[PDB]
């Protein structure tokens, strides 16, 4: 059961990307809820059109807004969920600063403090691990 | 493909455009594509003649087919082989039957298949195939079951 409520949602693979009533775009992996991104306003998932390389959102308007799904983050975290911590580390060169620390914290929550230590950019997170 | 914007007529492209993809259905390739059907006047000779040295045998159960006539039709359509001597018509509900298949496989090599049918309430067959290559034999045997 997932913490952030699903106002609307979409399945990208077996991973569920949904909007939340917090305006949070989160994805469900593992039975764990991660925030892929923050929505600034209330948005609904029209669908994911591979052509545009985008997820198409709409406001109150019958027009288009687009969010590309942050696949590198999602794949890091998904791999972590599966208990493929090394695999998620291959993703890490393309996870930036603070995101490596966060993804590391994901890795850690699932378990393996050390692999999380190598990816975490932040020294403090390394130091605690 | 690459999309350049168009005003519907039949064609007209914009000065700049974007990349886009459109998803399509899967293409299935059947054994039928590899083989062209023919019948033989006498299967037994052809059947030996093609190559009993590439001979492999496997037994299948067609449980979704309760008679020989449908059974012969399923192997014939799938493989792309015309059953010899008009063996798609089999004596209705006979205990044993020998089904003669012939056709030519790609590369131009004949593929013959023999399916010895046993009818219980369902069809079981021992399918023996011979071909001038290891590949047709394996291919037919796998596709049927």
């Amino acid at each position: 059961e997932i913490q952030e409520i699903v106002k609307t949602g979409l399945w990208v693979g077996d991973c569920f990307i949904y909007t939340s009533s917090v305006n949070r775009l989160n994805y469900y992996v593992g039975g764990e809820i991660v925030t892929i991104a923050h929505l600034d306003r209330t948005m609904y998932l029209l669908g994911y059109i591979p052509k545009d390389n985008r997820l198409y959102l709409g406001d109150k308007e019958l027009n288009i807004v687009s969010y590309s799904l942050l696949v590198s983050v999602l794949e890091y975290q998904t791999a972590v969920m599966r208990r493929d911590f090394s695999m998620a580390d291959k993703v890490l060169p393309t996870i930036p600063k603070e995101q490596r620390t966060r993804v590391a914290h994901f890795l850690e929550k699932q378990g393996f403090k050390q692999q999380a230590l190598t990816v975490s950019t932040d020294p403090e997170h390394r130091f605690e691990l | 493909f690459t999309v350049k914007d168009c005003d519907p007529n039949t064609g007209e492209i914009d000065e700049e455009g974007y990349e886009d993809e459109y998803v399509l259905e899967d293409l299935e390739v059947t054994v039928a594509d590899h083989i062209q059907k023919v019948m033989k006047v006498n299967f037994e000779a052809a059947w030996d003649e093609v190559g009993d040295e590439f001979e492999k045998e496997e037994t299948f159960t067609l449980s979704t087919i309760k008679t020989l006539e449908e059974a012969v039709g399923n192997i014939v359509k799938f493989l792309g082989m015309h059953p010899c001597e008009r063996s798609d018509k089999v004596p209705e509900n006979k205990n044993t039957h020998t089904l003669l298949l012939a056709g030519v496989f790609r590369g131009g090599h004949d593929i013959l298949v023999r399916s010895r049918l046993l009818l219980l309430d369902t069809v079981t067959m021992q399918v023996t195939a011979r071909s001038s290559e290891e590949l047709p034999v394996d291919i037919i045997l796998a596709s049927v079951g």
